[PDB]
């Protein structure tokens, strides 16, 4: 019985991290990257929306507060990316302790 | 679709009619088939035949290449019988139009031993042999031997193809039993490659002698046949539930 | 942008009254090739010769591997139905005799992956690491290794 | 052990073939892989995952090449870059490249190609005036866009079409940067005679590496073209520098690039079939590298060493039938030093 | 500097910008602009080399250092026949043309996949689907040539031959095929392009064959194809066909899908890689029946039922069945997949081993139950696997090996001779010294 | 007592994953698919909003920065889908280890 | 499947359950219908908008009719719709009294 | 990854062994880029000096 237990635990220790856990960690990393990738587009949208968009004999139409909304959006995206990276690192550390 | 020929020797593939058009003029319905094509290839769908006999007939002769359109003598079922070891076995085929013997094999034991094809009806007595052909190079396979005379009866009555038969006894390297015999002709006629269509009570036969777009290359490999547009007078179809 | 035949003619004769061939330069590094033929080859010519030699070596390795794979006795074999004999296989068998059918079990010294092959490669590459005059030469400190 | 494994890899690769991973795996294959990555699986689940993969495959395989660019001065070498557009009614675009130098005796090995890669930077080109280019030795996408704008301060409010040229470049990590924008309404109206609906406006781009600039041409598709500049009103030009600034080309500068007309789209004489010709990198008469790094060498007996050998400027001049090459500031340093020994 | 046949030497005695300080430390030398008259460059393939060498030696004759380099000068060529362009036919096929050659760019399988997808997915993964025809690449026709076997009297020593085209686009000749002569007839099927308006009215295109004995062109020495007003390419009667065995034209033939084209990766993924991955995932979760069903789309020893009859082919994967190679540089990096792609037989072996693994796992699972019926089932699985494998062989060459000395085994001459023989075999076929005299 | 323990553990091991866990994993997969399903609609909204929407003698109204906002939205959706898939795979692996 | 009719009674299994369509359809009245070309299901409908002609001193409005066509993909999603303008045909066949 | 900075076997450049010992140029030339390393407890500052 003791020999069987030793063989089982040795196999489990040697196997270490299987493929599913690797895939999950890679997915979390990719999610963090995709979340971070939107800041440039948000800034571009903010700077583009400031141009007037009506013409004729009644001009105007500019959205005054576009830039500030863009900045808020990019900071929220940064927060989300940080959260995703923290989750990935925590999972990896848990696997190491196991 | 596709189909398998007799004795698992040939196969038709890639049969397809890509364009079918209809024309209803007055009270006559005409159907046109465009580019009716199919390929014919010599190949066996898994047996000793495809492995050995077909490759034997694809070898080039000594009177100059070809070997297509000739008459051949082959065996129904051939099985390993005995010997020192079971090699690929000397599989032999007779060419009647040129009196050739073509033999194939899978492997050889060792190059130092002398090797020659030996055909005897008893497989035990060396002096009872009827055919003996020495391999001009020792380490060669899939050769022809050019009997040189009409010995069809002798080949037919000689089973037990032997790939050994040295001079230090017998030393039968391998031996194969041939059992039955078949005679085949690989030549073809342009009037026997036909397409027949049944439309109600009408039957139309179109032969390649006059409706062929271009006759393919005469070779043992894939031969594709293509047909010029074919016209069918389908004015006698029996329509039940608006479908015939 | 060069022609290998012209460069080989420039290098030839190979000290033996023969035309230099790509096999003879298997064999030596790019720096050695540039040093030996420094008087007759420029930089681009030496680079082209080196690339051609590497390509030839790779092609020969691939051809040998394919020939050996198609002749494995282990696949005889329900998979043998999907095996075809090529003209190149017949030519190789005719030229080299029964070498292609002379497989050996793992763990034998004759195998190309046996420690004998590793030792042969090490000796072949490491023989010329020092000049024959130097006392650090492999054939000088341990003369018996060659035998 | 390592030498044995590396050597065995060639002869027996089947011992190391893993069905679930492979170098060069396409993105949709991976998406399927995570779609079937749960612990327990049913036939319906696998069938649904395969159906999703089929959707992705149908989307990708329906692409049609719309623009091409060859990164060289001749067709003998270089890489060709293709940009293609989907079948659906969406502004989705992909790009790829091929190595035409691998051609031998007509057919190309399948490994010379590259898989399609998506572009996600909010492109809205006008019709099919979008194309790739290589300027500053990294990939760029250049296209045009159309908007409807009315002139302010006019009692009868009249509208018109404003055309904007947009240029963007691909960053290191695969993202796309924000695009530079220019106004080219006057050039389009001039070369099209204010009939953009009836005439097919066409755009061409080339990269002048010798002067480190990007040349842009806007023209009207036709059967043939005459020399640029002067009376030829069918072609307008534009020059873009490294920092993003532009400069509208004049007649004298326009006449310099008359040889590029052979790489323009044309209408086939035999049958009104549109044929697109890939653009080419421009050069005057011959192309020579702008600089050459000599490197370093070791002297005899490991005593001296030459370093920092460099030719920073190389120019060429083809006058009549004589080609002359000028090397500027050919320099190198010599220093007494050994590369490691008692010496 | 060497430019073609001209050699120019510039010494520091007169071309130096400023002579540096005379010291044992770093001394930098800089030169005023140097002029080279490169009017004698030999341009091959619109590119010529230019050689530059820095040389420095002291009064003792010692070389303080030598640096060599080669510069590349490219000729600008914007000729209309050397500019590749993209065209689209009425059938929807896009092709890119360079000079005379044409390359397919897009694919049309997505439109035809819907019929198979309407029924179950078993209709999609069939040899019939993979054998679908493709629209012709532009305007042209097909042709079939039969090359006679090699004979020394007429072909001459080396067994290499080439097929060239002429009178298309321009009036020069371009190589369209190259190969090695063998001992049997060779069947070659080719797509001959054709421009809209032919240059020569009489012959619209010409194809000729060259070998060692006849490395020329000749007059009327080859098939001269002429196209009528409505298709039907015909051979000009006054054309000598002595070199060829038989040349035929196929007036309606449509080639099937190509697994070596631009879209080869997607075809291979759809037809081979995806079912294998699904089978592996199902096997890893002990779903044996579904795994067998998924792997049967690629290989099945019992054959495949098509239209109610056993199909003649053995492997359901067309590229595997025909052994189509789609990789030319498999050894550029350590990659088993690339090697397998170069020679797809390894994929056959991998599939076979996967099947054997599944069978053995089934047998072990049945064995672990200890019930008599479970034991019989395990016995059946093991017997089936053993019958599939065959009978294992024994060692052959172990006792035939003569042990060589370490110096002898590492001799450079032996390796050079072997490499020379391998190169002659692969590139030529000359069989001088037929027997290798195994004592060497 | 030992026999009772063996029977309990054997029953637990044979049962493996019950129905509730299967339903949870299927729900996570469906959530990932539904989150991914909105990218085409976001792109369509972005391309549609660029057309002007006021007429008369005072024209205009086009939203200049619609496309960039649509791209940011689709990238955020991709990040969310990746997160859901990672969660599902992690749960499955935990069940296997148990 | 109407071919299963036998003497007037249809088996209940010949039918198919209702399936929702989620692609933002806004048909005008009841001018929406399915069709099958290229052997896959398509949905085709028309939409009405109120648009005024620009550059007219008395600003007059009219109804613009747009024909939209979409098709069902493999995984059950609906693609983006092709759009065409059929205002002239509608006004011609209805005599400007829709 | 560490071979980009130090390699006892040398570095191959253009097909020949490079004459330098350390691949990091500031380390090879011993360039100092810090003038006040003892203002606070910091091993990195001292190493930079």
């Amino acid at each position: 019985s003791a020999q069987n237990r030793l063989e089982k635990y040795q196999q489990l220790y040697d196997e270490d991290i299987n493929h599913g856990e690797q895939r999950a960690m890679s997915l979390l990393d990719a999610a963090a990257g995709q979340s971070l990738a939107g800041q440039v587009l948000s800034i571009a949208e903010g700077v583009a929306d400031l141009v007037p968009n009506v013409f004729g004999l009644a001009c105007g139409g500019s959205r005054w507060g576009a830039a500030l909304r863009a900045s808020a959006s990019v900071m929220s995206l940064s927060a989300t990316a940080s959260q995703y990276s923290a989750d990935k690192i925590s999972r990896s550390e848990a696997y190491r302790r196991r | 679709g596709s189909a398998i020929g007799d004795d698992s020797l040939t196969v038709m593939e890639n049969g397809n009619i890509p364009q079918i058009t209809s024309k209803y003029s007055s009270d006559n319905l005409a159907i046109t088939l465009h580019n009716a094509a199919f390929t014919v290839r010599y190949d066996g769908s898994g047996n000793v035949i495809r492995n050995k006999q077909i490759s034997a007939m694809k070898l080039t002769g000594v009177d100059g290449k070809s070997q297509y359109g000739n008459a051949f003598i082959i065996a129904n079922t051939v099985k390993h019988y005995g010997g020192y070891s079971d090699l690929g076995g000397p599989i032999t085929v007779y060419n009647k139009t040129k009196n050739y013997i073509a033999s194939v094999q899978g492997h050889l034991m060792n190059a130092d031993y002398t090797r020659r094809l030996i055909l005897t009806p008893v497989e035990n007595n060396y002096y009872a042999r009827l055919f003996e052909f020495p391999f001009s190079p020792n380490t060669i396979l899939n050769t022809v031997f050019t009997v040189g005379s009409n010995k069809t009866s002798d080949f037919k009555k000689c089973s037990y193809a032997v790939d050994g038969n040295n001079s230090q006894g017998f030393q039968i390297f391998s031996s194969y039993q041939s059992s039955g015999w078949l005679d085949i002709d690989t030549g073809i006629n342009n009037t026997d490659i036909k397409i027949t269509v049944m439309a109600g009570s009408k039957t139309h036969t179109f032969t390649a002698s006059d409706h062929i777009a271009s006759l393919p290359a005469n070779s043992f490999d894939a031969m594709p046949y293509t047909f010029k547009p074919l016209e069918i007078d389908a004015s006698s179809l029996a329509f039940t539930n608006n479908i015939a | 942008m060069y022609s290998t035949a012209v460069l080989l003619n420039k290098i030839s004769p190979t000290r033996d009254g023969q035309t230099m061939t790509l096999a003879d330069l298997q064999y030596l590094s790019f720096s050695e090739l540039r040093k030996i033929f420094d008087d007759q080859l420029s930089w681009g010519e030496a680079r082209h010769l080196y690339h051609e030699t590497i390509e030839q070596k790779k092609n020969n390795r691939l051809l040998e591997a394919r020939i050996f794979t198609r002749a494995n006795p282990q696949l005889s074999g329900a998979i043998r139905l999907g095996i075809e004999r090529d003209s190149v296989s017949r030519s190789y068998d005719e030229m080299f005799g029964a070498r292609s059918s002379s497989f050996v079990k793992p763990g034998s010294v004759a195998s190309m992956f046996s420690p004998a092959g590793y030792l042969t490669e090490l000796y072949r590459e490491a023989k010329d690491l020092h000049f024959s005059s130097s006392a650090y030469h492999l054939d000088n400190r341990r003369p018996d290794l060659a035998d | 052990s390592t030498w044995g494994g590396v050597s065995r890899l060639v002869y027996y690769p089947e011992n190391y073939i893993d069905p679930t991973q492979r170098i060069g795996q396409t993105r949709m294959m991976d998406e399927l892989l995570e779609n079937i990555s749960q612990s327990k699986l049913s036939r319906d689940t696998v069938e649904d995952a395969f159906k999703t993969y089929l959707t992705r495959f149908e989307t990708v395989a329906d692409l049609k090449v719309v623009s091409a660019y060859h990164d060289n001065v001749n067709s003998n070498t270089g890489l060709t870059w293709f940009v293609g557009q989907t079948r659906e009614n969406l502004p989705e675009y992909y790009w790829r490249n091929v190595d035409i130098s691998r051609m031998q005796a007509g057919e190309l090995a399948a490994n010379a190609w590259k898989e399609w890669t998506k572009i996600d930077t909010a492109v809205n080109p006008y019709k099919d005036a979008i194309r790739p280019v290589i300027f500053r030795e990294r990939l760029h996408l250049i296209w045009v866009e159309k908007e409807e704008v009315a002139k302010n301060g006019t009692d009868p409010v009249e509208t018109y079409d404003r055309f904007t040229l947009k240029l963007a470049f691909l960053r290191h990590d695969g993202s796309w940067s924000a695009p530079w924008s220019y106004d080219i309404t006057t050039q389009v109206e001039a070369v099209t005679d204010k009939k953009p609906d009836t005439e097919r406006l066409a755009l061409a781009a080339s990269g002048f590496q010798g002067e480190d600039t990007l040349l842009v041409f806007v023209y009207k598709t036709g059967k043939s073209y005459s020399d640029f500049g002067g009376s030829n009103k069918n072609v307008a030009g534009m020059t873009i520098y490294g920092d993003g600034s532009f400069k509208k080309m004049e007649n004298t500068a326009l006449s310099r690039y008359s040889q590029l007309k052979n790489t323009f789209d044309i209408i086939h004489t035999q049958g009104n079939d549109l044929v697109r010709k890939a653009s080419y990198r421009f050069a005057q008469d011959f192309e020579v590298p702008a600089s050459l790094n000599m490197g370093s060498a070791i002297g005899d007996d490991s005593l001296t060493v030459m370093e920092n050998g460099n030719i920073p400027q190389i120019t060429s001049k083809y006058s009549s039938d004589n080609l002359a090459i000028t090397l500027h500031n050919a320099a190198f340093t010599v220093r007494y030093d050994g590369s490691g020994n008692v010496i | 500097v060497m430019a073609g046949s001209k050699t120019h030497t510039f010494t520091a005695s007169d071309h130096i910008a400023s002579l540096p300080a005379n010291s044992f430390d770093a001394m930098p030398y800089t030169f005023k602009p140097l002029e080279i008259d490169a009017s004698s460059l030999a341009f091959t393939n619109n590119i010529a080399p230019l050689d530059i060498v820095f040389e420095t030696k002291a009064k003792d004759g010692r070389v303080l250092g030598k640096i060599k380099q080669t510069l590349s000068v490219k000729r600008v060529n914007y000729n209309p026949e050397d500019i590749l362009f993209l065209r689209e036919t009425h059938s929807g096929a896009q092709y890119m043309q360079l000079g005379v050659y044409r390359i397919r760019l897009n694919t049309l399988l997505a439109s035809q996949l819907v019929s198979r997808a309407n029924t179950g997915i078993d209709t999609i993964l069939t040899m019939e689907t993979q054998r679908l025809p493709e629209p012709p690449l532009g305007e042209g026709f097909y042709a079939t040539f039969v090359i006679p076997p090699y004979n020394l009297s007429t072909h001459g020593d080396e067994r290499w031959f080439k097929l060239y085209i002429k009178h298309v686009v321009d009036n020069n000749s371009h190589i369209i095929y190259s190969g090695q002569l063998t001992d049997t007839n060779i069947n070659i099927t080719l797509f001959i392009p054709l421009d809209d308006v032919p240059l020569n009215q009489d012959y619209h295109a010409k194809v000729y064959m060259t070998f060692k004995k006849s490395p020329s062109d000749g007059t009327w020495w080859g098939p001269h194809f002429v196209r009528d007003d409505k298709g039907i390419v015909t051979i000009n009667p006054k054309s000598i066909l002595t070199h060829f065995e038989s040349v035929n034209v196929l007036n309606n033939y449509s080639a099937p899908m190509d697994f070596n084209s631009a879209s080869a990766l997607y075809y291979w993924e759809l037809f081979y890689y995806t079912p294998m991955m699904c089978f592996q995932r199902l096997l890893q979760e002990k779903q044996f029946d579904e795994a067998t069903q998924w792997i049967n789309y690629v290989y099945n020893p019992a054959g495949y039922i098509v239209n109610g009859e056993i199909a003649p082919w053995i492997w359901n994967c067309r590229p595997l069945e025909e052994t189509t190679s789609w990789n030319a540089n498999p050894l550029d990096a350590i990659d088993p997949d690339a090697v397998a792609q170069n020679d797809p037989m390894h994929y056959k072996i991998a599939t076979f081993m996967r099947l054997l693994d599944q069978l053995i796992l089934r047998g072990d699972m049945a064995y672990r139950e200890l019930t008599r019926d479970a034991l019989n089932e395990a016995k059946m699985w093991y017997v089936r696997t053993l019958e599939l494998l065959g009978d294992e062989p024994e060692d052959y060459g172990s006792q035939q090996w003569a042990a060589p000395s370490l110096s002898g085994a590492a001799s450079q001459t032996v390796q050079a001779a072997y490499q020379q023989d391998l190169t002659m075999l692969g590139r030529g076929g000359v069989s001088k010294n037929l027997r290798t005299a195994n004592s060497l």
